[PDB]
């Protein structure tokens, strides 16, 4: 019923957006600490232990 | 010499005051321009409503 303006709804929903992108890009970090498995395959050794 | 000054008076005042009724009502034009392509509110537009009334 237009009681706040389309550009202030604008830039309200860019910065909606633009802080979902900053979620996406700090949850990319939490699936990197988990390291995935890149590639399927019979793994090797483990060089480094738990603690280094 | 009462009606006199009054009738030499009164054109002056209601041409100044129908300059503000048009000045006014050009800002209210120009606030709902700025309404209908949406960089304003509503209630400015109002607000400019009720200052031209």
């Amino acid at each position: 019923d237009q009681a706040v303006s389309k550009q202030q709804y604008a830039d309200a929903n860019a910065a909606y957006l633009q802080s979902k992108a900053a979620v996406e890009q700090a949850r990319i970090n939490l699936r990197y600490t988990k390291v995935l498995s890149p590639i399927s395959g019979r793994i090797g050794r483990s060089a480094v232990t738990e603690g280094a | 010499a009462d009606g006199l000054a009054a009738r030499g008076t009164f054109t002056e005042q209601l041409q100044a005051q129908r300059d503000l009724v048009k000045a006014s009502d050009e800002y209210y034009q120009l606030a709902d321009k700025r309404y209908r392509t949406g960089v304003d509110n509503y209630l400015t537009l109002l607000d400019a409503q009720r200052s031209l009334f």
